[PDB]
RNA sequence: CGUGGUUCGUGGAGCCAUGGGGGAAUCUGGGCGGACCACCGCCUAAGGCUAAGUACUCCGGGUGACCGAUAGCGCACCAGU
RNA sequence: GGCGAGCUAGCCCUGGCCAGGGUGAAGCUGGGGUGAGACCCAGUGGAGGCCCGAACCGGUGGGGGAUGCAAACCCCUCGGA
RNA sequence: UGCGAAUGCCGGCAUGAGUAACGAUAAAGAGGGUGAGAAUCCCUCUCGCCGUAAGCCCAAGGGUUCCUACGCAAUGGUCGUCAGCGUAGGGUUAGGCGGGACCUAAGGUGAAGCCGAAAGGCGUAGCCGAAGGGCAGCCGGUUAAUAUUCCGGCCCUUCCCGCAGGUGCGAUGGGGGGACGCUCUAGGCUAGGGGGACCGGAGCCAUGGACGAGCCCGGCCAGAAGCGCAGGGUGGGAGGUAGGCAAAUCCGCCUCCCAACAAGCUCUGCGUGGUGGGGAAGCCCGUACGGGUGACAACCCCCCGAAGCCAGGGAGCCAAGAAAAGCCUCUAAGCACAACCUGCGGGAACCCGUACCGCAAACCGACACAGGUGGGCGGGUGCAAGAGCACUCAGGCGCGCGGGAGAACCCUCGCCAAGGAACUCUGCAAGUUGGCCCCGUAACUUCGGGAGAAGGGGUGCUCCCUGGGGUGAUGAGCCCCGGGGAGCCGCAGUGAACAGGCUCUGGCGACUGUUUACCAAAAACACAGCUCUCUGCGAACUCGUAAGAGGAGGUAUAGGGAGCGACGCUUGCCCGGUGCCGGAAGGUCAAGGGGAGGGGUGCAAGCCCCGAACCGAAGCCCCGGUGAACGGCGGCCGUAACUAUAACGGUCCUAAGGUAGCGAAAUUCCUUGUCGGGUAAGUUCCGACCUGCACGAAAAGCGUAACGACCGGAGCGCUGUCUCGGCGAGGGACCCGGUGAAAUUGAACUGGCCGUGAAGAUGCGGCCUACCCGUGGCAGGACGAAAAGACCCCGUGGAGCUUUACUGC
RNA sequence: CACCUCGAUGUCGGCUCGUCGCAUCCUGGGGCUGAAGAAGGUCCCAAGGGUUGGGCUGUUCGCCCAUUAAAGCGGCACGCG
RNA sequence: CCUACGGGCAGGCGCCGAGGGUAGGGCCCGUGACUGGGGCGAAGUCGUAACAAGGUAGCUGUACCGGAAGGUGCGGCUG
RNA sequence: CGCGGGGUGGAGCAGCCCGGUAGCUCGUCGGGCUCAUAACCCGAAGGUCGUCGGUUCAAAUCCGGCCCCCGCAACCA
């Protein structure tokens, strides 16, 4: 459930890789429903606007399906579970009887064989998308919609869930993976189960290199700059912050809250 | 050791060429200037 | 209310313009004469056109108590070379 | 107000390159082992910001050069590979 | 409108000076020829140097530098008859090679659309964009100079038209396909190479021997169809169908039936092949290059063999590996006297490049510059392998000043008696060590390492016997890996060339990595990993006035910011101040609301102005929380039955007074602290104490195997580092011929001493010394050269940086 | 103290090469001694010539080891880049 | 060289070989700045843990803490 | 040499600012409770304020010199 290597080279010592048993025969991640050329690019039009990025393996985007209501009542058998390199999660390839094929973010549970279905109908079993008002209180569910018809946006990273704690009005109350308490509209499609491949939290990159394969360039502490380029840059041999610790841009970075307050969505939240 | 001129015909025309001096107003002016002084050459060759 | 223009730098601060807010009247109507009021006067906003006198010199001519090839235009010469 | 990333830095798309040697991870097979196991031992296998070392990328110490062959070079030595 | 100074400006000419240099120490010598002139051009011979190149082919860039005639003023570091130089004339040939009348990539541009005072910014489709995808020519000959381009041979694609035969034809649209990583890798082949006693070949027997299965040279290249050989590709039929934004008979999916194999069909590779063409040594010719002959050449077996081909092959792995067209299939409009498909036949087939240099004298470096520049080929022999090293083939070079001489001194080298770090800041430097095989190998450890630990033996050749493999037949040959034994020779057998010195022990950093291009490579950065914090997704955050974009086609096992920095054991106490977090009360507070009350002017109606109470946010106050938030983590006095010492106490302060551990330390001022160790002797080193000027726990605390071109100590080995020098080599220095600079320079007829002088005199004073002028040498002086001191101050000079400086955005 | 030097007078230590002074460390000659001899003490003359090799530290200096006839102190831009 | 020579002796090379040298391990003994606990030594200091609910029942494995005995948490025993 | 703070019953600290009062805890001495010590309770004693001056009517207090104690600084070079 995560592969360890004998230390036959340092870094191999603590390094640790994923288990690829869930991966039903795969490799050629099937063209059609994805891939789709992915545009690796670390800045916007011109300028770096997210620091320390780029490099790392070339990648093919798996066009995955987030609105599931797209195919109410049509069931589908699950053919493959395969490696998707653009998410923590693994994806199920599912053949519809419609003839249609698409990908789903593979729940913890789906064995290759299940019929899967989506719609107000639909049996409450792992893999089946419903509206939320029709999912019975206390069920863990994932790939949730925030507003009806806008796409699944909550709980889609390996191992994430969201319990349905109650109903009130046209809305239900979920505990999202963050521990937050959120009202979501009743009509929002959620899909029963947890996200699975849940050991992913426990991999250990191992050496510097691995962090680059993954696309992440070295990250330099303000501490190690001059004062021109960061509010922590000077001293003459390591000098404590000497102010409340800050980001390159000036705002304080320990504690200072950031969410815009006036946000309408506030009137539908309740926690951490 | 590798000096600063690494001439390459495509870059030179792509960069300083005529068609290029003419999209940016700033360069249509480079031409206006060069023409007024009577440069025998408005652009590199 | 916020500003610009005018000699006017908030000053007693009008006049003209106007980003925002409110928002009329049609001769007994309106604007103005340096906060405001009265009196006495001036003028007709929210449409527009209008030659000449005026500015300039790539260009052409005419002159010079202007230069005369290190001067005079960077170039008197196949120089914006 | 413009001109520069044909040097240099980063990133993006698409191509190319790294003699030869060594060490011998998992896994596999077989044998032992146990109630079943763990595990052990061979063999097989060919992992690694793994080793030795050219190309290639470097620029450690030293000497020479110092109106240079050179506005950063040369030689010996050295690092990655 | 008068110049002598402005380190003035422009120009001219001097000094240094016939001085330094003449650009890799790969290397020259002679004969002949040419010409006014020859070390320098041509030719011959001899010598040396490159040979994973210093040979050859391509891409950039360059742009007549190509070839021939004529020429030498200048360019050429000398000369020059020569040249990349001057003048002139010639020279670049394509339906198949590259690119364009094809495709898309990042990116650009951009109908629709969005945004922006103007300029303009973004942007769906589309278009543009290539070393990627797609696409039909291989080989020989010919030119002074081009050739997959002309010619010759064999072969091929597209367009048009026609004839035949076939079919529902038809696409910018649907589907399939194109279509894809890295490491390892099977079989069969090919390029490439070696050998042969076989086939062909001019000649050759020297100098003691050899007429010999002698020596020396060569024994191939391109090639349709067919056919073999190897390999890739792929299931066939039927039904249902609601998906592939219309429609499909296509694709998808479900059932069923047949093969499960490549059997079949298809594709590529290799072989063979008609035909076409090449074809040495040597000798002769005459070159400035080549040509004749050799010849009617021969044209064959064996072996070694790719990293290349069959190719989309196979296996493993995680970081999970473009697009679009060509292609095929499906159908839609439409048309089906169409159109498409197949075969054959005629005809048609445009634009651009094509010389030459291309690791360099033709490109980037002001230069014929010891520098830089992408891809492919890159033979042989030996060395364990190899693109290494030595020599060498083909091919190309001796680097555009020479001649001598044989000083000092300098560079690069070789060697040294005895000693062996005594040198010095330091073994800096140099030495030693060094490949392969075998024996052997410690603490410690994270069990992998440490490891090439350490330290040792072997290594050539000859003859005899002998094992296994690949290929052939099971055989011989050939190639590969060995095993055993008796001997021979030298000072020495990795006999030359490439090829670690080693051990012990501290500091820092875990590790590979990164860095101040051009004085720092590090103990700095990064690094996996730990923690805090923000962010619910139109996320936070960044860029932008905006639109928009990055974040991310991600979603809290995610993304941003911050510190710390593998791993082990840990990380204490203070929330008073500052930051952040929470607090529906209260205090204050801006506009605004509100107007009690006042005032200006009017006869008056009025008009206009001030304005209290009171209702009005955030912020601040105020109440609390918070330490891997900024941060901080005490003083005096006394006390035990020798004495010291203080477990104990007293008191003052504080938000709280530093726990673990560590400690003269990358921190210790005094300081070379004290003690032990090491040494004949130790300011350093190691161990220890604690008196910590001024350690201490994520600006982490203490450890830690492994790792290091880091930094410190010690020993062995070995040495020219040294006692202490000597000799030798080559390249300069010196002389001769040719070419011939530079900083500097008020002018000079430019001496010592002792004085003086603005306080350091060739230049003044006294005395002393001293004929004129060179050359090679040395550096004490000309407060020698260079740079309008970088240090220091000054200027109400500048600029980068900071913050609870001021003031703004 | 601020006199030449800020349109530059390169700063410690070592090494190399010295040269000078005498206030003499040794050797030569002396007087005095609380000098028996030997060995010393102290002062006078004397600058001829000599004045070691190592450990520590950048050090000069100093400490130390082993010797010695002695292990001299100074100046020369703290002599000399 | 001797012989009574297809011989012996001298002499020469070879194996082994006491030990000497170089290298690196193992085990035991002695000793060392300093340091850790321990025993013992009439009447030294601090507190009072235990023995009587020892004035907080005691003891106990473990863990954290504290001048010191000890205290506290968790579970256990009753002695 | 520089700057700042300090010296008060036996100990550790107030009082010094703003002139005229010497206060707190401990300890010491007497007395209680106790078999006794300690704790505990009731009572008391003890300072000229480092020193010499000066100002004032009056000085712990304001001023100056000297004496000590402690702390900070000593930089470019
Ligand atoms: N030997 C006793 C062991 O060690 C310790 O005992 C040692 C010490 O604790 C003990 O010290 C005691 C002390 O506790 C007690 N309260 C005061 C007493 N005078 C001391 O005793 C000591 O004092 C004098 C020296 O002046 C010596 O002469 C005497 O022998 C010695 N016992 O003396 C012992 C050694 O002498 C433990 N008490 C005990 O747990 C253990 O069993
Ligand atoms: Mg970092
Ligand atoms: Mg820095
Ligand atoms: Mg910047
Ligand atoms: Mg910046
Ligand atoms: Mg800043
Ligand atoms: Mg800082
Ligand atoms: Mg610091
Ligand atoms: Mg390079
Ligand atoms: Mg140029
Ligand atoms: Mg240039
Ligand atoms: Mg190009
Ligand atoms: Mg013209
Ligand atoms: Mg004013
Ligand atoms: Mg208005
Ligand atoms: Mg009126
Ligand atoms: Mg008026
Ligand atoms: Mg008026
Ligand atoms: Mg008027
Ligand atoms: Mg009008
Ligand atoms: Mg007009
Ligand atoms: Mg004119
Ligand atoms: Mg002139
Ligand atoms: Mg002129
Ligand atoms: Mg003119
Ligand atoms: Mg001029
Ligand atoms: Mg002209
Ligand atoms: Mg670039
Ligand atoms: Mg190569
Ligand atoms: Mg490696
Ligand atoms: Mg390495
Ligand atoms: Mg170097
Ligand atoms: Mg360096
Ligand atoms: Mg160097
Ligand atoms: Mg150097
Ligand atoms: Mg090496
Ligand atoms: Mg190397
Ligand atoms: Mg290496
Ligand atoms: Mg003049
Ligand atoms: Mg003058
Ligand atoms: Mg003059
Ligand atoms: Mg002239
Ligand atoms: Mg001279
Ligand atoms: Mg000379
Ligand atoms: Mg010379
Ligand atoms: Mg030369
Ligand atoms: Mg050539
Ligand atoms: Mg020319
Ligand atoms: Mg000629
Ligand atoms: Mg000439
Ligand atoms: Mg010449
Ligand atoms: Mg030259
Ligand atoms: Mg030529
Ligand atoms: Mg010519
Ligand atoms: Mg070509
Ligand atoms: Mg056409
Ligand atoms: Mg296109
Ligand atoms: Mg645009
Ligand atoms: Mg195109
Ligand atoms: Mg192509
Ligand atoms: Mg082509
Ligand atoms: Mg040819
Ligand atoms: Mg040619
Ligand atoms: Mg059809
Ligand atoms: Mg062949
Ligand atoms: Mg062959
Ligand atoms: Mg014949
Ligand atoms: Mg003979
Ligand atoms: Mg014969
Ligand atoms: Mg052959
Ligand atoms: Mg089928
Ligand atoms: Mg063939
Ligand atoms: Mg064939
Ligand atoms: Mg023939
Ligand atoms: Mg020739
Ligand atoms: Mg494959
Ligand atoms: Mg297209
Ligand atoms: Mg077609
Ligand atoms: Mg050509
Ligand atoms: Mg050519
Ligand atoms: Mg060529
Ligand atoms: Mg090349
Ligand atoms: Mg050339
Ligand atoms: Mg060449
Ligand atoms: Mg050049
Ligand atoms: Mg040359
Ligand atoms: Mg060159
Ligand atoms: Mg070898
Ligand atoms: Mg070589
Ligand atoms: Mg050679
Ligand atoms: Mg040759
Ligand atoms: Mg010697
Ligand atoms: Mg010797
Ligand atoms: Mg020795
Ligand atoms: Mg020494
Ligand atoms: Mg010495
Ligand atoms: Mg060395
Ligand atoms: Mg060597
Ligand atoms: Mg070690
Ligand atoms: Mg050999
Ligand atoms: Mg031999
Ligand atoms: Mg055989
Ligand atoms: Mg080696
Ligand atoms: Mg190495
Ligand atoms: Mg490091
Ligand atoms: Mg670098
Ligand atoms: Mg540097
Ligand atoms: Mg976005
Ligand atoms: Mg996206
Ligand atoms: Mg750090
Ligand atoms: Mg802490
Ligand atoms: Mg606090
Ligand atoms: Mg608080
Ligand atoms: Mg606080
Ligand atoms: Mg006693
Ligand atoms: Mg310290
Ligand atoms: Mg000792
Ligand atoms: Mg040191
Ligand atoms: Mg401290
Ligand atoms: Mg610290
Ligand atoms: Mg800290
Ligand atoms: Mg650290
Ligand atoms: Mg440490
Ligand atoms: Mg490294
Ligand atoms: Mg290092
Ligand atoms: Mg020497
Ligand atoms: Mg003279
Ligand atoms: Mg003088
Ligand atoms: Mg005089
Ligand atoms: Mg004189
Ligand atoms: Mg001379
Ligand atoms: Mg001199
Ligand atoms: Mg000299
Ligand atoms: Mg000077
Ligand atoms: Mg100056
Ligand atoms: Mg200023
Ligand atoms: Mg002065
Ligand atoms: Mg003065
Ligand atoms: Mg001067
Ligand atoms: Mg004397
Ligand atoms: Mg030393
Ligand atoms: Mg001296
Ligand atoms: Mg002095
Ligand atoms: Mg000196
Ligand atoms: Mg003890
Ligand atoms: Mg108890
Ligand atoms: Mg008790
Ligand atoms: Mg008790
Ligand atoms: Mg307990
Ligand atoms: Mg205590
Ligand atoms: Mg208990
Ligand atoms: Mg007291
Ligand atoms: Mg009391
Ligand atoms: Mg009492
Ligand atoms: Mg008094
Ligand atoms: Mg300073």
């Amino acid at each position: 459930a995560v592969k360890k290597f004998k230390p036959y080279t340092p870094s191999r010592r603590f390094m640790t890789v994923a288990d690829f048993s869930e991966i039903t025969k795969t490799e050629p991640e099937k063209s059609l429903v994805k891939p789709l050329k992915k545009t690796g690019g670390r800045n916007n039009q011109g300028r770096i606007t997210v620091r320390f990025r780029g490099g790392g393996h070339k990648r093919l985007y798996r066009i995955i399906d987030f609105k599931r209501w797209d195919k109410v009542g049509i069931p589908a058998k699950v053919a493959a579970i395969e490696y998707d390199p653009n998410r923590s999660a693994r994806i199920a390839l599912l053949h519809y009887v419609d003839g249609e094929k698409r990908y789903i973010i593979a729940p913890d549970g789906l064995q290759v064989g299940q019929q899967v279905v989506a719609g107000p109908d639909a049996p409450i079993q792992v893999g089946n998308a419903l509206p939320l008002r029709f999912i019975p209180v206390g069920t863990v569910v994932h790939a949730v919609e925030l507003e009806p018809k806008k796409g699944a946006k909550l709980a889609r990273a390996a191992g994430t869930s969201a319990q349905i704690q109650g109903r009130e009005g046209d809305y239900v109350i979920l505990r999202l993976p963050s521990g937050e308490l959120r009202k979501v509209h009743g009509e929002c499609y959620a899909t029963v189960g947890a996200v699975g491949n849940a050991d992913h939290k426990n991999i250990v990159l191992g050496k510097a290199g691995r962090s680059r394969w993954l696309g992440r360039r070295p990250h330099v502490r303000g501490a190690a700059m001059n004062p021109v380029d960061h509010p922590h840059g000077g001293g003459e041999g390591r000098a404590p912050r000497g102010r409340p610790p800050a980001s390159p841009w000036g705002w304080q970075t320990k504690g200072l809250k950031t969410r815009k307050r006036r946000k309408p969505s506030s009137r539908f939240i309740i926690a951490r | 050791m590798k000096r600063t001129w690494q001439p390459n015909r495509r870059k030179r025309a792509k960069t300083h060429g005529f068609r290029a001096r003419m999209r940016t107003p700033g360069g249509r002016k480079v031409l206006k200037r060069r023409r007024q002084k009577g440069r025998w050459r408005l652009t590199p060759a």
